[PDB]
RNA sequence: GUAGGAUAGUGGCCUACCAUGGUGGUGACGGGUGACGGAGAAUUAGGGUUCGAUUCCGGAGAGGGAGCCUGAGAAACGGCUA
RNA sequence: GCGGUAAUUCCAGCUCCAAUAGCGUAAUUUAAGUUGUUGCAGUUAAAAAGCUCGUAGUUGGACUUUGGGAUGUCCCGUUACUUUGAAGAAAUUAGAGUGCUCAAAGCAAGCCUACGCUCUGUAUACAUUAGCAUGGGAUAACAUUAUAGGAUUUCGGUCCUAUUUCGGGAUCGGAGUAAUGAUUAACAGGGACAGUCGGGGGCAUUCGUAUUUCAUAGUCAGAGGUGAAAUUCUUGGAUUUAUGAAAGACGAACAACUGCGAAAGCAUUUGCCAAGGAUGUUUUCAUUAAUCAAGAACGAAAGUUGGGGGCUCGAAGACGAUCAGAUACCGUCCUAGUCUCAACCAUAAACGAUGCCGACCAGGGAUCGGCGGAUGUUGCUAGGACUCCGCCGGCACCUUAUGAGAAAUCAAAGUUUUUGGGUUCCGGGGGGAGUAUGGUCGCAAGGCUGAAACUUAAAGGAAUUGAC
RNA sequence: UUUUUUUUUUUU
């Protein structure tokens, strides 16, 4: 039985899509199928922000940010709980969680 | 428009104009011929609205229109009148 | 490609009648199509139809009464003798009380009852009821 | 889709002719292999009893089905034939003359008996049915 | 659809219902034939002649004023080309593709396109042989195709 | 194809000479058939499927080939010759 | 399916049931719409060739004389097909008549007893295809059309023949007559043209960090890796830090329910070379078309032969772990390979598990390319960017059933027992088996084509409940 | 993300 209309990927009007390597296990996975997340977080964790600011060597300074694009295979994405198994009706929802 | 709300033999002119030229009840082109005059020369030349060639006035040897993807673009100086 | 203009016309009328449309469009036109429509109109299965001239094959707009259950083409156009009409009607028509098979005989395009009356055979064009 | 041309009768006939071979019943009766089988297209065949054999019944049943190894006289082929009815194997002896019939499923095994397609009808010219009901007696010689 | 692709475009000309010349047009049929013959002598194909007439001389359709097609007029004056224009252009395209392939052996796409173009050439040439627009001995050969043009 | 021979007679049926022809995916040629063909038989919505050694019609054979006399008629076998 | 110590199923008794002078058992028809022309299937049940071209075959748009007056009748090249007729052994089949006692049958027979009669009867129908003759001229197929060498009247020159100057020919010219002779241009197709568009193809040519190695310099005890370790590298300085060089791969982020390509596939710049769809077109040709045995072009990855390269990763192999074992999963080092050229190979869950062409068929919002119209801005140079309304073409998506379906689902998997638009391929319960054999291609690996004996009651699809 | 192998035949 077929469970997804898109077959678990995002390929339309296309023959082949080159793969990426899973950021967790290194497994090959088509890019249109890999679960991709973009993480933008402060280099200094919120706990240490005050201590680092108190030790600033300049009158003013804005702490940088860390940018990471994570590309997971299906297995790692499920195991890491990046995505979860949804009900038959709920897995047709494509909007990101609020 | 709902099918029973319109007459296939007497469509409103707006709908016929909006339709594709080949999909109208009777095929009719959207092109036309125009009388183009240069800015300075009294000579008057007929030009196709969708000319594929650079029409040049014989007297002053000036380009009247430039071919494009669709309708030809006239030179800024020249003006045209719909001929038909 | 377009192989049977009559098939396209009849299929358009059938689909429009099923949908409930009061009018349908037939393109291209043909004299076989016109004869079929005249046979249908003779028996009250369609209203007035109008031929539109476009310096090409033409177009027809047909009024639909709502009495047409199904009109269809038969392909290939099999040879039908005067003795095979009974079998063809049994195969194609819902009942012996109503329904018509359109044939093309050397005497012209006509329904099967008229063909029986004139004792003329030909080739089967289609059916309607 | 199907071909429908009025001049396409040859193609339809040829396609049906080619596709008939996919039918197992048609192929069985048109390949000419019935003549290489033990009966060679006959309802019955006579043979000589070589040995009595017991065949275990198939799951979920448990029994010893009594059968005889018979060599057909007309071609020398060896087959296994079931001996029906209670204690009817006692009417069979080695080197006896037996008439063999099909098991009813046209060359296929029947019931819980594996790989047996034949049964014994007569022994020494006397039907097994008569022997079972004591209507007749097996000839002494 | 397209013969040698999956394109389904419907872009085409829409001839007007009116078959008569416009009132503002004043040129005469013999004059139009004279210009057509002059253009053909200058080395213009019927398509080019029609395009030039429409774009410059205000002649939307030559048949409207002359009553006949451009190629018919050219033939009546002994000016029609030995081989038809469309077949000529197809052969020109084939020659160009073969010339390109002579220096690009790894260009397999060009080989595919050459196969398609030569299939088109052969089908069109067969049609023209059926209608006696080419001599029965005519045959397209890749080796000496460049000579034909 | 020409001219002959032979035949009850046409015909490469055979001979001499001449020409290169003839058939074929619209399946030639080759192979299988537990294949004599038909009138017919079984079953029957219609279309079809299967069978047809056997008393009527036509053909062929007389253990296998071949040759032949007699005769209007046979390449006969309840005729002959090898 | 019965039988394992309470057997409606075996062996028996009784009783009962079906047919009945018949009944049981062991090739072929029906049922089988499970061979499907009528009339089946091919997304997941068995199934559409990886993709395109293409000859045979099949199929192929529209257009040429209608009407009234009247009354079957008057006025303005070759075939298919259909109607009718002849002819077409009997027996058999259907069928008329007839009390062999009935019947299967047979072709008999009936009145009355007349030295007889019913001329007693012994009908009639059916009969594929092919052939013969006849009426029709719708639908179809083949052939033809315009370099007039055309049709027709008359007349001048040339060449031959017959019945009693003449008739019949066979050619060469002058003149005349005429409405003088060419359907349209398919929301068919090809071709030309214009501005475009694209990660389509080939060749050449810039760039990028990273990896490994090396060179220089600095510091000193660990570094690496794991669930935890060890193999391993390390005071001959590992790892780490800065600069630089070389080599070979790889082209991140941008990058998408986006694009191009027949498919496979295709993502750094710039140039060159041919190619292409869509759009626009009052340009051209005029049926040139659709789909396709045979036969061809291309065809991921792996693999093969020989060069060049050989950074990384890494089949095989070797070690270290884990384990009862561990020929593995985990770690460490590595050959072939991974890259490129020349030549092969031709297979993939080569997938949309869904042939191509054509028509119709609900709604909606997005998006890519082209085009038309309107409108207001831009730190810009009429244009470009954005906004709005439309047309064509494309990749898709959402809702819905009046549709289909075994459902899952599908806006095509719809317009199908109310069954027929054209055309190619291809399946017929499960195994044996994609095996044997033969052929053919390949260096090889193997590819293509492709059985049978025998075995078996299920295998299998979708969905429901429970259990896990 | 250490490690976790197995449960005679028929029938209920
Ligand atoms: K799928
Ligand atoms: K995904
Ligand atoms: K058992
Ligand atoms: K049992
Ligand atoms: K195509
Ligand atoms: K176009
Ligand atoms: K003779
Ligand atoms: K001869
Ligand atoms: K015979
Ligand atoms: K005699
Ligand atoms: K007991
Ligand atoms: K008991
Ligand atoms: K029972
Ligand atoms: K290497
Ligand atoms: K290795
Ligand atoms: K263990
Ligand atoms: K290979
Ligand atoms: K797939
Ligand atoms: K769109
Ligand atoms: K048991
Ligand atoms: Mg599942
Ligand atoms: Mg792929
Ligand atoms: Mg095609
Ligand atoms: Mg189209
Ligand atoms: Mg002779
Ligand atoms: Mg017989
Ligand atoms: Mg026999
Ligand atoms: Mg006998
Ligand atoms: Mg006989
Ligand atoms: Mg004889
Ligand atoms: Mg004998
Ligand atoms: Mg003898
Ligand atoms: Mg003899
Ligand atoms: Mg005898
Ligand atoms: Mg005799
Ligand atoms: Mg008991
Ligand atoms: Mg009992
Ligand atoms: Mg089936
Ligand atoms: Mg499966
Ligand atoms: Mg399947
Ligand atoms: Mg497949
Ligand atoms: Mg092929
Ligand atoms: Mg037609
Ligand atoms: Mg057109
Ligand atoms: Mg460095
Ligand atoms: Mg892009
Ligand atoms: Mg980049
Ligand atoms: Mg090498
Ligand atoms: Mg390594
Ligand atoms: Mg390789
Ligand atoms: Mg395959
Ligand atoms: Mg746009
Ligand atoms: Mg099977
Ligand atoms: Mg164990
Ligand atoms: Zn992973």
């Amino acid at each position: 039985t077929f469970k997804r209309r898109n077959g678990g990927r995002n390929k339309h009007g296309r023959g082949h899509t080159k793969f990426i390597r899973c950021s967790n296990c290194g497994k090959c996975c088509p890019k249109d199928k890999a679960i991709k997340r973009f993480l933008v977080r402060n280099i200094v964790e919120q706990a240490a922000v005050r201590d680092v600011q108190e030790a600033c060597a300049f009158e003013t300074y804005t702490l940088p940010k860390l940018y990471l694009k994570m590309q997971y295979c299906v297995s790692c994405a499920i195991h890491s709980k990046v995505v979860r198994v949804r009900s038959v009706t709920d897995r047709r929802v494509r909007e990101p969680p609020q | 428009t709902l099918p029973n709300d319109v007459d296939l033999l007497n469509p409103p002119a707006e709908l016929e104009k909006r339709k594709h030229k080949l999909k109208r009840l009777v095929q009719s082109p959207n092109s036309f011929f125009m009388d183009v005059k240069c800015q300075g020369c009294f000579n008057i030349t007929t030009v196709f609205s969708h000319s594929q060639t650079v029409v040049v006035c014989g007297n002053c040897q000036t380009v009247l229109c430039q071919p494009t993807g669709g309708r030809a673009r006239l030179t800024e100086g020249c003006s045209f009148r719909r001929k038909g | 490609v377009r192989v049977s203009v009559l098939n396209d016309a009849l299929k358009s009328m059938y689909n429009a009648e099923k949908r409930g449309k009061r009018q349908v469009m037939i393109r291209p036109s043909s004299k076989v199509i016109i004869k079929f429509l005249i046979v249908m109109q003779k028996h009250g299965y369609i209203g007035e139809f109008e031929y539109v001239d476009d310096h090409r094959s033409g177009k027809i707009v047909v009024e639909l009464n709502g009495r047409l259950n199904k009109c269809g083409v038969i392909s290939p156009r099999f040879d039908v003798g005067v003795k095979e009409i009974e079998g063809w009607t049994a195969r194609l028509l819902p009942s012996r009380q109503f329904g018509y098979i359109v044939l093309t005989t050397s005497a012209g395009i006509m329904d099967h009852e008229e063909a029986r009356r004139k004792n003329v055979g030909g080739k089967v064009l289609g059916f309607f009821y | 889709g199907k071909t429908r041309g009025m001049g396409a009768g040859r193609k339809l006939k040829s396609h049906r002719r080619r596709q008939r071979w996919a039918d197992k019943s048609y192929k069985k009766s048109h390949l000419g292999n019935e003549w290489k089988k033990p009966f060679a297209g006959s309802s019955h065949a006579k043979g000589i009893v070589l040995e009595k054999i017991g065949i275990e019944a198939k799951q979920p049943n448990s029994a010893i089905r009594k059968c005889a190894r018979v060599q057909l006289i007309k071609n020398g082929k060896k087959i296994a034939a079931f001996v029906p009815n209670d204690g009817c194997l006692n009417y069979i002896e080695e080197n006896d003359e037996v008439l063999i019939a099909g098991f009813g499923r046209k060359g296929h095994a029947v019931g819980d008996i594996p790989g047996v397609r034949f049964k014994v009808v007569k022994v020494s010219g006397v039907s097994l049915l008569a022997l079972f009901k004591e209507k007749k007696e097996k000839p002494r010689s | 659809g397209r013969m040698h692709s999956r394109g389904k475009g419907i872009s085409a000309s829409a001839l007007p219902y009116k078959r008569t010349p416009p009132s503002w047009l004043k040129i005469s049929a013999p004059d139009v034939e004279d210009n057509i013959c002059k253009f053909a002598k200058k080395g213009l194909t019927p398509s080019q002649i029609g395009v030039i007439l429409r774009d410059s001389h205000g002649i939307a359709q030559v048949k409207s004023v002359t009553g006949s097609k451009i190629l018919r007029i050219l033939k009546a004056h002994g000016l029609a080309p030995e081989i038809p224009e469309d077949l000529y252009h197809l052969i020109k395209k084939a020659v160009a593709i073969r010339k390109h392939l002579e220096r690009n052996r790894k260009d397999k796409d060009s080989k595919f396109r050459l196969i398609l173009v030569e299939s088109r050439i052969h089908r069109l040439a067969r049609y023209y042989k059926k209608t006696k627009k080419l001599p029965p001995v005519w045959k397209y050969e890749s080796t000496t195709a460049s000579t034909l043009v």
